[PDB]
């Protein structure tokens, strides 16, 4: 959920 | 790999992320007093997201044209798609469903900030086309 889109985030 | 430094569609697409990512955390403590506010900033945030690779495209070869711009529709799609939940959401405020609509607008929400994420991807492949890489 939160976490999935939070590492794609600072890529 | 790319430098970012003035990547205007890299910048759009973090803050248009940053956004989603912004409305989820705060969604279910929140009224929609609260929450109509943040889908507001994510929309704004993708409008200025799409004007920008308007400008790109034109400077991208022309092979990669329809592709995007088909990422561009879907985003919009998706937009569509989150206030129509935003709306459902506030209709049933303080009854038994408000949380589970509050549900469908953060699987809307998460929709958007993956298409964004796959928009630029297609886009760095154009440039990465139009820059010469191997």
């Amino acid at each position: 959920r939160m976490s999935q889109i939070k590492r794609l985030l600072s890529e | 790999n790319l430098d970012r430094s003035n990547d205007k569609v890299y910048e759009n697409v973090t803050g248009l992320v940053k956004a989603v990512i912004e409305m989820s955390s705060k969604i279910q403590p929140a009224p929609p007093e609260e929450y109509v506010p943040m889908v507001k900033e994510v929309g704004l945030a993708l409008r200025t997201l799409l004007a920008t690779v308007d400008e790109t495209i034109p400077l991208l070869p022309a092979s990669t044209h329809r592709e995007i711009e088909m990422a561009q529709k879907l985003l919009n799609s998706d937009l569509g798609e989150l206030i129509n939940k935003m709306k459902l959401a506030q209709q049933y405020v303080m009854t038994s469903l408000q949380q589970e609509y509050k549900k469908q607008m953060l699987t809307a929400a998460h929709a958007l900030a993956v298409d964004a994420k796959n928009l630029l991807d297609v886009i760095d492949q154009a440039r990465l086309k139009m820059l010469g890489q191997t």
